[PDB]
């Protein structure tokens, strides 16, 4: 079996407490510069990024694209600049395209890559933070292989993506490789799931109204079973010699 | 509820009662906290003796497991490490 | 022991473990009453809101 | 009674459509000897590869434990001079290579499995071999597939 | 920067809470020169399981 | 009449808070209906569309369709865990003298496995599809019409949408099924009563009426109960999941390990440890009949009580009914667990539910 | 203890429901519906603040503008 | 105890051959069922790719899914005929003295309908979507909620996929209840037995078992009827049915006319017939609810006999009820025929059905 994933106290993994949201501002960055071309989000749309990104800015960010429109008046085919409602440009037409760019790998689908990994999260800053390690003995490695210890199998289809001060944040906090992994990782996380912080908030309001009805019905059933605990009995004796 | 089997059952077993008295107490009359403690002890006290009983075979039987899954668990990890497999 | 007069528990245990200690201010039970009913209360606000 | 109940049944049976996917026949005889072709059969490509003499020792030669997956080519490979494969890596999904492989045979540069002139798996993460689909040699000019 | 950090964390760890299984892997490499078909994937996997529990997190809370 | 409300029926006094499980089990039931219902209004059922329309229009553009289906998921989990202690508290209390409430509770719990079955299939995933694909491979075992039989299952040689489609109208008329089955549980309950703590003949005086005392403690407990089920819908939405069935089905690659849900896992435990399919199918068909109280018919049987070793081992049932779900999931890498497999499924087969009168008798 | 505070209290609220409705509405809304509920809101909206995504927007905007003076 | 079956329930010797008609409603009921289960098991509800899978893939694709579909049309037509005659017969035996029959049996009607509106709605024609359109803009007149309840009904300003989703779902639903209450309709019948021809007090000595006299009577009579429903489903399939139906629906393009299903065409023609759109939502409603018999509740009532003249005002009901449907389907084009169309459904409205006892009275 491969590397076991390590357990790291994430933000979003704490008391009370919900995505960063600067993480996943940097981490669309992130995306935008690196890995747009390569992976693709299915399930993502410029409006969702009306989270922790003004109005006009998704709107520019939208309008920066071209989409497919409906036909000429002739039939012919058109293009037209995105707008919010259109989902993220797909960056390959069709799967064999994929596999033809990747020397036969097929890039997957990132939109919920957190939910579909073993100890998601974590495996995927592990997975990104492990590309440089000596390649084990007795492995050929082609020339489009590289040895990662925490994909399975231990050989990836995936040339190293990060580097350093491969990115220059807007925020100015630098752009290590543990740093861009972990940004990636927060957004990829808020990708798979853009409910956290309403999902901890209705967690937190129902377990309290919850509790007030049990304590409530608790109380009344202790008194209701009062008439019971309490009963009495008493025989009428015979007449024995 | 009077065309029900345990109704039957109890007509056809038991007699005609006679001579039983009861006494109960209107639950307004009644602390909820009036035997609460004691009955705490005294449940708790029974529930250790007879999980204490009743749990033992479980016990011993998971003892032997333990030693077996112990067992194989390292065979397994040697058998892998020495590329046995 | 083999032929029965009596439940579990005694008058005296009774009188002594489950009987409210008496309130000669307040001999028709109000207290209780108005305790019980503002205790259910808790009960019906979180289902109505529920 | 016996018609309806036929009928209802015949409802959940599969479509005509499906059933014109099912077989396909193709030519043989325009492959020479020490050539690998692939097609397309129910979507799933297909590996013929008109397997000579030398294929057939080696693979003969080769043991019934040394292999992840024990298979012999009688076993999985009836036809002796036809060899006809699944062309999709068992581990994960990719296309194996025509030749490229250690074994002189079909190679999968994903992550590096190398499957003999058999389709039996030696080297690499792969946990199987390379399914065979029941095909039939048919007529010396044509096979049928299905 | 924080790499070169991550690199002597590593070290550390590797050769302060996993020196066993460095000994380990070290035995099974010279085991594996001559024979046919066999890798240290799993052995090597074990160490940067074992080095990752404690250089790991402490990188991890190098970054902002 | 109110009074007329609180006679109309009266139970015993020895009803410990173990004897709302049934109400729990009600509680979940609701709730799948619920949200099963609110999902298929959303719901398209084919090979192109099906992950699809969960994971981009169910969960993303309803206001908590996410709520919903992690409401679905964690429900179904939470069901078969107040129904197998249930199953658990009935056998521990001898409540198998209750013949008409224990065969109608068996053959729910046959349909709601069922159910869950074809529920898990409707997210058009990896381990979805493969499940599919090995539960089919155990059915063309059967002898003679076995393959022919599997196509009718399947509508082809292959899982295509027409089985998605099937699968769906399965899914949905089954719990309405199991809906009138627990109607029926109820009545020949309230014909027979509960048996409470300890099993006595009570007359009119000794028993309590059912309403409101009964109600109210089935509230709280309920309330309690949920408190533990939202607890794991907000914060561990995906703990009763493998993480596999989030990647799309690809027909064309087999997952590294297949493994069912874990209400299903001793099942599987009894397909692992069986070489023979035949015989596998054979035990496993015997073993759903076993539990039922079917036979003897005509002869007479009636039941004596429960006592501390027979309670013992039942906790040992329990005990290796968990072993082996665990195990049967090891020895995919490990093939040394095929030892502790085999053992505690034979010492699950060899376990005594009712005291046959008949061990003692004489010859002619 | 309280008996006239609870015949009281009685008396007034808890005897009719004409009344008991009303108070049991009142509860619902005031304590628990704006007292739990909305109070566990802002409690978390004050705990997480550093991080929050109105933050994150304002402080997007500040370096938005400040690059577009460059 | 083969004897206890023949006695197990008796009724009276005067049922002629029309107390069949709830046994072939209970035929063609199980048709629908099992029709649709079988069409539900191909059907995608969605408006991209519906009207193309009725009659691509299920018509075309499977060995007789035209008959299926065939089959699923005309045992709705024929169920709506069968009721038809089944409560004009009722109204002429005077059968409103059976009031939980009569209750539950209005109950079906009211349940039957929304079936068949429903049903009728998931084939994506142009006849599916206008109509749903026009029922819709029914609702928008509601004071004070119209827009807002219509668009939670529509989950938007258009129909849409996932209005066809929910149609489908209750669709799906509904006949299920409608089992249910047939249950209960035919439990409530057995608790206070049949009329038959005339109504008499019979003590045992002049009653008959019910089975197998009356089972053979109703596969004889189920026979017959099921050949003249199989004359139509061979030979005139798309006689209940409207052409325009066969054409995807357009939402830019509205038919010339937008005629419902013939057994709607009533209640179509009460809308046609009042000009003020509020009114006739309320005549509508109130028509549905006066059919039943809830009122009075604690005041004595009691019934008496039935007579020639109201034998004769019925023949009437249906002749107006007749008329109606067909000027209201008229009125697109001659504009005269308003007259009558009022004049037949002003004549409906004021039907006797019970002849009240109240009608005779003194002063204070
Ligand atoms: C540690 C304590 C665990 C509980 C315990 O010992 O219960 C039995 C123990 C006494 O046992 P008992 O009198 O023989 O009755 C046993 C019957 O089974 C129950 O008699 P009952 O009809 O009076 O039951 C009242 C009911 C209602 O609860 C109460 O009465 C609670 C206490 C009074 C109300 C105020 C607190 C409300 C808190 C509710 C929980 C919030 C979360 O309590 C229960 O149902 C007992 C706990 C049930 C949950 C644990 C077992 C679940 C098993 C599930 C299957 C496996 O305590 C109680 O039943 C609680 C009342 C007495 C204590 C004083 C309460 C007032 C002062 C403190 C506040
Ligand atoms: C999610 C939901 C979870 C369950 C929550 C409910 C629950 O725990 O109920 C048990 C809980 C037990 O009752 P409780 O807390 O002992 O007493 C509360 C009331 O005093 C109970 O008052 P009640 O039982 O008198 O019911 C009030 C009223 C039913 O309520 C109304 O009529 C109110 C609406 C009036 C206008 C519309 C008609 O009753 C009637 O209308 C029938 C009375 C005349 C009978 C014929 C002579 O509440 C009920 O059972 C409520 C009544 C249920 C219907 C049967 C009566
Ligand atoms: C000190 C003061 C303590 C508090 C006072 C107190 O207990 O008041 C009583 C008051 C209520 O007492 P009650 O009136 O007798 O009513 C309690 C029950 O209704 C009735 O209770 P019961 O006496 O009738 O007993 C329940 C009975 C009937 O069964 C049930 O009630 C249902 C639950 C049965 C057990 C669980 C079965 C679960 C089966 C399905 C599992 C599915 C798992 C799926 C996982 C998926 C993961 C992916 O089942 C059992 O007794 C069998 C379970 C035995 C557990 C202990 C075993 C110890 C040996 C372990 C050996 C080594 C093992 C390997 C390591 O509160 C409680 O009982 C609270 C719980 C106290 C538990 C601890 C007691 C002391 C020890
Ligand atoms: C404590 C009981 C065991 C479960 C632990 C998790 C938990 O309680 O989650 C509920 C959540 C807490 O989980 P959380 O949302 O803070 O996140 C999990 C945090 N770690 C991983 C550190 C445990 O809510 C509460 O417990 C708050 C009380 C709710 C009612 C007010
Ligand atoms: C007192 C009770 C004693 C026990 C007996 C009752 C047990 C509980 C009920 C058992 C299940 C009953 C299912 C009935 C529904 C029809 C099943 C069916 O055809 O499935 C197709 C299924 C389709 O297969 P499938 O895909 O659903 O099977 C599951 C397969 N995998 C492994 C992929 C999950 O079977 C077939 O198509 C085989 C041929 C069927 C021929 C009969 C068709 C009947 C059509 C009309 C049905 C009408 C139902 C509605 C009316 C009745 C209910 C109100
Ligand atoms: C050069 C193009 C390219 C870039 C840039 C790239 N990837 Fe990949 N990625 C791939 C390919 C190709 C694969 C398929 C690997 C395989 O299946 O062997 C892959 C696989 C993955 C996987 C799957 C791992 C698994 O366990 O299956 C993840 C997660 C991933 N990439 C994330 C990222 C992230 C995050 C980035 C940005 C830092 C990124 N990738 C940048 C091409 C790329
Ligand atoms: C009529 C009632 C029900 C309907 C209409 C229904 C409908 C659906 C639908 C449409 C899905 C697929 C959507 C999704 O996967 O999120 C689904 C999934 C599922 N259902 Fe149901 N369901 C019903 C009752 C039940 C019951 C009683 C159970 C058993 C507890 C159940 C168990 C499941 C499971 C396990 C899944 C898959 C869980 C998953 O998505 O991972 N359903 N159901
Ligand atoms: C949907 C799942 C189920 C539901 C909703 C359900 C519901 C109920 C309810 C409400 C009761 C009465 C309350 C109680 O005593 O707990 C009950 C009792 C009972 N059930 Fe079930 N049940 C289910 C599954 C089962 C199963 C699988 C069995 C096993 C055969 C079973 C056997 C029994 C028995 C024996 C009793 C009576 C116990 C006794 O009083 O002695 N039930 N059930
Ligand atoms: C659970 C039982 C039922 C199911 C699952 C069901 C399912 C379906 C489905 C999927 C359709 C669309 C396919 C098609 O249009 O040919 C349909 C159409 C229809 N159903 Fe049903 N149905 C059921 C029972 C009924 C009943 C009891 C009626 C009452 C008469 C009914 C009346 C209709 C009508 C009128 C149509 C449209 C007719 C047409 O295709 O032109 N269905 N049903
Ligand atoms: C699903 C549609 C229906 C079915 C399957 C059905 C079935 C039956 C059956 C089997 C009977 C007893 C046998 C007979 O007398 O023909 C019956 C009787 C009756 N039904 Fe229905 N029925 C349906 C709809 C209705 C409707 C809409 C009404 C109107 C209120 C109604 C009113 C009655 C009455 C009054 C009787 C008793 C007549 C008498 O004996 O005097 N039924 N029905
Ligand atoms: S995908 Fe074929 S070697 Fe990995």
């Amino acid at each position: 079996v491969d590397s076991h994933p390590p357990a790291l106290p994430w933000p979003h993994f704490q008391w009370f407490q919900g995505l960063d949201w600067r993480s996943v501002r940097r981490g669309k960055e992130v995306y935008e510069q690196v890995f747009a071309p390569c992976h693709s989000l299915s399930f993502i749309k410029y409006r969702h990024f009306e989270a922790f990104m003004s109005k006009e800015e998704v709107k520019n960010m939208a309008a920066s694209f071209e989409v497919d429109d409906d036909p000429d008046e002739k039939g012919e085919a058109r293009k037209r600049p995105g707008k919010r409602f259109d989902t993220v440009v797909q960056p390959y037409k069709n799967e064999q395209e994929a596999r033809y760019a990747n020397n036969g790998a097929l890039p997957p689908d990132l939109s919920v890559i957190t939910n579909a990994r073993h100890g998601g999260v974590d495996y995927i800053y592990a997975l990104l933070t492990g590309y440089g390690r000596p390649v084990p003995g007795g492995v050929q490695l082609s020339t489009t292989q590289w040895y990662n210890p925490y994909f399975h199998g231990g050989i990836i289809g995936m040339p190293p993506p990060l580097t350093d001060d491969m990115i220059e944040y807007e925020d100015g906090t630098p752009a290590s490789v543990p740093q861009m992994a972990k940004d990636v990782t927060c957004f990829l996380e808020w990708c798979s799931n853009p409910w956290w912080d309403e999902r901890k908030l209705l967690g937190y309001k129902t377990i309290a109204t919850l509790a007030v009805i049990a304590v409530s019905s608790g109380y009344y059933n202790r008194f209701l079973s009062g008439l019971w605990r309490s009963r009495r009995l008493a025989f009428r004796p015979f007449n024995y010699s | 509820e009077g065309h029900s089997a345990y109704v039957a059952l109890e007509q056809r077993v038991n007699t005609r009662q006679k001579g039983i008295i009861q006494r109960h107490l209107s639950p307004y009359d009644v602390d909820i906290r009036g035997n609460g403690f004691r009955q705490i002890y005294r449940l708790g006290m029974q529930k250790i003796r007879y999980f204490g009983l009743i749990g033992t075979p479980c016990l011993l039987v998971a003892g032997a497991y333990r030693g077996i899954w112990v067992f194989c668990e390292r065979l397994e990890d040697e058998r892998y490490w020495s590329n046995a497999l | 022991q083999l032929r029965p007069s009596r439940g579990a528990y005694s008058d005296e245990f009774v009188r002594e473990n489950y009987i409210k200690a008496a309130d000669p201010e307040d001999p028709y039970n109000y207290r209780s009453r108005a305790f019980t009913y503002a205790a259910k209360i808790p009960m019906w606000a979180g289902l109505l809101a529920g | 009674t016996r018609v309806t109940v036929v009928y209802l049944m015949s409802q959940f049976m599969p479509s005509k459509s499906s059933l014109a996917l099912a077989n396909i026949e193709v030519d043989i005889g325009d492959i020479p000897e020490g050539k690998t072709v692939t097609i397309m059969w129910q979507g799933k490509p297909v590996f013929l590869r008109k397997r000579t003499d030398a294929e057939i020792e080696d693979m003969r030669a080769v043991p019934m434990d040394a292999l992840k997956d024990p298979q012999t080519d009688e076993e999985r490979l009836g036809e002796g001079r036809w060899a006809v494969f699944m062309a999709v890596c068992t581990h994960l999904g990719c296309v194996p290579v025509i030749d490229q492989g250690s074994y002189n045979a079909y190679f999968c540069p994903c992550h590096g499995s190398h499957y003999d002139h058999s389709g039996r798996i030696r080297k690499g993460p792969a946990p199987l071999n390379l399914e065979v689909p029941p095909f039939k040699l048919l007529d010396d000019s044509t096979l049928f597939i299905g | 920067s924080v790499s070169e950090l991550k690199l002597k964390f590593e070290e550390e760890c590797a050769h302060h809470h996993c020196h066993d299984i460095v000994k380990k892997v070290e035995v099974c490499e010279e085991s594996i020169k001559g024979k046919e078909g066999k890798n240290c994937l799993f052995q090597h996997a074990r160490l940067w399981e074992c080095v990752d529990h404690c250089a790991s997190p402490k990188v991890f809370a190098l970054l902002k | 009449n109110k009074i007329s409300l609180y006679r109309s029926y009266s139970t015993t006094i020895l009803l410990s808070p173990a004897y709302s499980l049934g109400f729990c089990a009600s509680i979940f039931i609701v709730i799948q209906i619920i949200s099963g219902y609110i999902l298929a209004s959303n719901y398209i059922a084919s090979t192109n569309e099906s992950f699809n329309i969960i994971h981009n229009v169910i969960m993303r553009e309803l206001d908590t369709g996410w709520l919903i289906r992690f409401n679905h998921i964690n429900g179904c989990a939470f069901l078969f865990i107040v129904i197998y202690m249930h199953i658990y508290r009935s056998l521990y209390h001898n409540s198998i003298t209750k013949t008409s409430v224990w065969i109608v509770g068996i053959i729910m719990y046959i349909l709601i496995c069922g159910i869950a079955f074809t529920g898990y299939s409707l997210v058009y995933g990896q381990m979805s599809l493969w499940a599919i694909v090995v539960i089919c491979s155990l059915v063309t075992a059967i002898p003679f019409i076995g393959n022919k039989l599997l196509i009718l299952i399947w509508g082809g040689n292959i899982v295509s949408s027409v089985t998605l489609q099937r699968i769906f109208c399965i899914h949905y008329l089954l719990p309405l099924l199991l809906i009138l089955f627990i109607i029926i549980h109820l009545y020949n309950l309230h014909n027979v009563n509960s048996t409470g703590d300890n099993y006595f003949i009570n007359n009119r005086y000794d028993r309590i009426n059912f309403y409101p005392l009964l109600l109210i403690r089935d509230v709280f407990i309920g309330s309690n109960i949920l408190i533990i089920y939202n607890i794991f819908v907000y914060y561990y939405s995906d703990l009763f999941g493998h993480p596999d069935n989030y990647v799309p089905a690809n027909p064309l690659v087999t997952p590294s390990e297949i493994m069912p849900e874990f209400y299903l896992l001793p099942f599987y435990a009894l397909i692992r440890a069986i070489p023979h399919k035949v015989l596998g199918i054979i035990i496993m068909v015997l073993f759903l009949l076993s539990l039922t109280n079917l036979y003897p018919i005509y002869f007479i049987r009636f039941y004596n009580n429960i006592n501390i070793l027979q309670r013992s081992l039942l906790l040992l049932l329990l005990l290796d009914l968990v072993i082996a779900s665990k195990l049967c999931l090891l020895i995919n890498h490990y093939e040394s667990f095929y030892l502790l497999l085999i053992l505690s499924i034979l010492c699950v087969l060899s376990h005594h539910i009712y005291n046959t009168s008949f061990n003692f008798s004489n010859s002619i | 203890m309280l008996a006239n505070f609870s015949r009281f209290f009685y008396k007034t609220f808890l005897q009719s429901n004409a009344t008991l409705i009303p108070l049991t509405l009142v509860f619902t809304y005031x304590x628990x519906x704006x007292x739990x509920x909305x109070x566990x809101x802002x409690x978390x909206x004050x705990x997480x603040x550093x991080x929050x995504x109105x933050x994150x927007x304002x402080x997007x905007x500040x370096x938005x503008x400040x690059x577009x003076x460059x």
